RNA sequence: GCCUAACGAGCCUGGUGAUAGCUGGUUGUCCGAGAAAGAAUUUUAGUUCAACCUUAAAAAUACCCCAAAAAUUCCAAUGUAUUUUUAAGAGAUAGUCUAAAAAGGUACAGCUUUUUAGAAACGGAUACAACCUUGACUAGAGAGUAAAUCUUAAUACACAUAAUCCCAAAAAA
RNA sequence: GAUUACCCCUUCUACCUUUUGCAUAAUGGUUUAACCAGAAAAAAUCUAACAAAGAGAACUUUAGCUAGAUACCCCGAAACCA
């Protein structure tokens, strides 16, 4: 004949060890701890998936701001960068949009230059 | 000449025979180009799923 | 300098800059958009969502605002109380004849995101029907963008 | 077995409310020998010589005094460790002197435009006890250090570190040392603190001294503009110029602090 | 009605672990593949083999299929992979909606009865089962796109708590 | 996820059972501990023994025979009889 021994108590101890910092019975009771842990992991996956989206949106906002400071909008800047064969990511572009206004000013100048040259070649 | 077939649209929500046609064309994924010879047999199947794909001549 | 292991860039926080916006015929709610952009701080490359880096916007001549179309008499502001049948309809006309600074403010009040930061940035907004600005004894930056 | 895991859990739970002091002899699990440590010390670093001086470098007076004390107490036998400390203090002496000379040479060659006061300040900060001891503890020298009383206290690790320095000076010569120390110290600094501790007293006046010494021109502060804020902090735009040519410009909350920061930026500007 | 606080036939013990096609339940990890209707049944909330599926082996070939011909029933070629044969073993048989063609109903119904097709991330449609885009490895402070999001149409010599058909406004690549 | 040694902001419709479909205003649970519900080899697949024979006086057998190893859980009546 077997016994329950320390197995269940150790599993509960582990779950509750992962249940620390939780609020109320969820950091005390085992069942609510598990129920909260599942949700915690699902939210971990989902938020780690949407983190890139949030960061991307934030970067787009920053670059949009820095662009609007120079008189042009975000999409025009993007198009100009595409036709300038610039594969630079929006993260580094935002970092330059913050710390190094000179580089972004140069890119904006080249952007307006390409836009004016295209508008003059089309006419 | 030779025609290259690219899948620009899903085979999902569409009849199974069209999926069979796509399998005949050798497309297991979207946007993946495949080089194929020009023959009425292939051209017919190409005409079947044509609305779900984009074809361009090459080589 | 130095950067370590994939981190977003925000240091601490900075000081907001007070701005001035002119009245006289600019479309209502069309100004509220950019004023909400300045309120959120979306015009700053250093912008952060949680940090609340938004600035302080002061607009003048709100009674000189001009709404196009027939919307003057046709716009109805609804104010309802807890009491039954306490539904009140106030036209833009009469509201302008009484409390004009409310109108534009309401146009801003729907632009901002909800919860805390809404009211937080709402306290950064001040409107006056006529021009008297003791706060102009304190030097501020003036931005002109008429429509 | 459940007994071994209950005993391991009870020991691991007993160590939470009780913290034992760190011991130097029981620190390393494997047997600690002199030759093993100096061998690894020779394999890691480029060149290592004078094994006796190297061992002596990690020897402190406290261990000797304690050892002799135990010798007198027990009274079993008598041995003389006396030569160790006497040989160590000399290496430390020469070590300090040559360190001062070497660092002085470094600040002289790297920054020729740096005034004498700046040199003195940077030397005092670079030779400071806390920083050097921090580098020591970060290099895990405390593991190779031998202290009877306690391993932790700075007077041990610092003197030990300087002894190691002098040991490298005698054994490996200057050419190697110049490679070693110069690499670490610079990498440690990294901050604006270098010129900040020299700015702790009358930044403006110091700038006056520097300008009067070099270009012989009295600095003038003029407010170029003001953007006020009553709520948090007001912003004043303060320019600083000499002979109508603007040296610097900067914002400030108060006139005093603004002038301080302007004088600081101008101070580091004339550093080059 | 009553027969020891409940009598269409008391209570105790035993048969007895009566019978229950019902209802309420059935606990560790990982990997591959993966089902919604053919006829019957003192049967419809249950069963028995087909319509499928899974394991382990063999021998074959099978499909998308044009003109010879009778929406299909057949067959070249195409580019394909499969189609069974045999040996054991399952479970499933109280389902819906949209689009098209029907029947009943009232050119009613989130209506019922059939045929064909699609169907069921967390993208889009304010939220919402099928509608739109996509077939589903983990990890990554990379990139390129699909659908979609805010607007288009006018002139005559009527329901019952607080508004707008998702905020505010706007205009007529 | 960020952020400070704490929090506000942003991203998300309890579990289970029953169902075409439940966060559902369908079902069960105050919490915790412990107790508590898949145990049957015929034919077959598989690992070995020997082979026209296997198997401990019993049966099978046109490659069989013998042995081992693999799949079919609990609680509940109203009542009947002695």
């Amino acid at each position: 004949l077997r016994s329950r021994v320390t197995d269940r108590y150790w599993r509960v101890q582990e779950v509750l060890k992962h249940a620390r910092h939780f609020r109320g019975r969820k950091n005390r009771c085992y069942r609510l701890a598990v129920r909260a842990v599942t949700r915690a992991f699902v939210k971990c996956t989902r938020a780690r998936r949407l983190k890139k989206r949030s960061l991307r949106t934030l970067w787009i906002n920053r670059i949009t701001a820095a662009s609007q400071e120079h008189g042009l909008k975000y999409p025009a800047f993007i198009i100009n960068l595409i036709k300038c064969q610039v594969e630079l990511n929006r993260k580094v572009l935002a970092d330059l949009a913050i710390y190094e206004p000179k580089t972004f000013k140069s890119l904006a100048a080249l952007a307006k230059r390409r836009r004016x040259x295209x508008x003059x070649x089309x006419x | 000449k030779l025609h290259i077939v690219t899948r620009i649209k899903s085979t999902k929500r569409r009849p199974y025979w069209e999926k069979d046609i796509i399998k005949m064309l050798g497309l297991e994924k979207a946007h993946t180009p495949q080089v194929h010879k020009n023959i009425p047999s292939v051209n017919a199947k190409l005409k079947v799923v044509k609305h779900l794909i984009r074809i361009k001549p090459l080589k | 300098m130095s950067s370590f292991s994939k981190a977003p860039q925000q240091w601490a926080t900075f000081a907001r800059v007070w701005y001035l916006l002119d009245g006289k015929m600019q479309p209502p709610g069309k100004l509220a958009a950019m004023a909400s952009v300045k309120l959120q701080g979306l015009h700053k490359p250093v912008y952060h969502q949680l940090s609340d880096c938004g600035d302080h916007v002061v607009i003048m001549n709100t009674r000189h605002i001009a709404f196009s179309g027939n919307k003057w008499e046709q716009k109805v502001y609804s104010s309802h109380t807890g009491y039954p049948g306490g539904f009140r309809q106030v036209t833009a006309a009469q509201l302008h004849q009484k409390d004009p600074v409310a109108i534009v403010k309401l146009a801003i009040y729907g632009m901002l995101p909800k919860n805390l930061h809404r009211r937080t940035m709402m306290q950064r907004l001040h409107l006056f029907p006529d021009e008297d600005i003791p706060e102009d004894i304190l030097k501020n930056l003036v931005e002109e963008l008429p429509q | 077995x459940x007994x071994x895991x209950x005993x391991x859990x009870x020991x691991x739970x007993x160590x939470x409310x009780x913290x034992x002091x760190x011991x130097x002899x029981x620190x390393x699990x494997x047997x600690x020998d002199y030759h093993a440590e100096i061998q690894a010390f020779g394999h890691r670093l480029q060149e290592t010589f004078s094994l006796d001086l190297l061992k002596t470098a990690f020897v402190n007076s406290c261990y000797i005094k304690s050892e002799e004390a135990k010798r007198q107490k027990l009274g079993i036998d008598k041995e003389a460790a006396l030569l160790n400390l006497k040989d160590n203090q000399e290496l430390s002496e020469q070590g300090i002197s040559f360190s001062q000379t070497c660092l002085t040479q470094f600040f002289e060659d790297a920054f020729p435009d740096l005034p004498t006061e700046g040199v003195t300040s940077l030397v005092d900060f670079l030779t400071s006890e806390e920083v050097v001891c921090h580098v020591a503890r970060n290099l895990a020298v405390e593991q190779l250090a031998l202290s009877a009383e306690f391993p932790v206290p700075p007077p041990v690790l610092r003197q030990t570190f300087f002894a190691v320095i002098g040991a490298l000076l005698q054994s490996s010569g200057p050419e190697r040392t110049a490679l070693f120390i110069r690499d670490f110290l610079i990498t440690q600094m990294t901050g604006k603190e270098l010129f900040e501790m020299w700015t702790i007293t009358n930044p403006m006046g110091l700038l006056v001294e520097e300008l009067k010494k070099r270009k012989i021109s009295a600095p003038e502060s003029r407010l170029t503009r003001q953007s006020g804020s009553t709520t948090a902090l007001p912003v004043y735009f303060v320019g600083l110029y000499c002979d109508r040519k603007l040296i610097a410009e900067g914002p400030g909350e108060t006139v005093l602090v603004a002038e301080e920061e302007a004088a600081r930026v101008a101070l580091r500007k004339l550093f080059g």
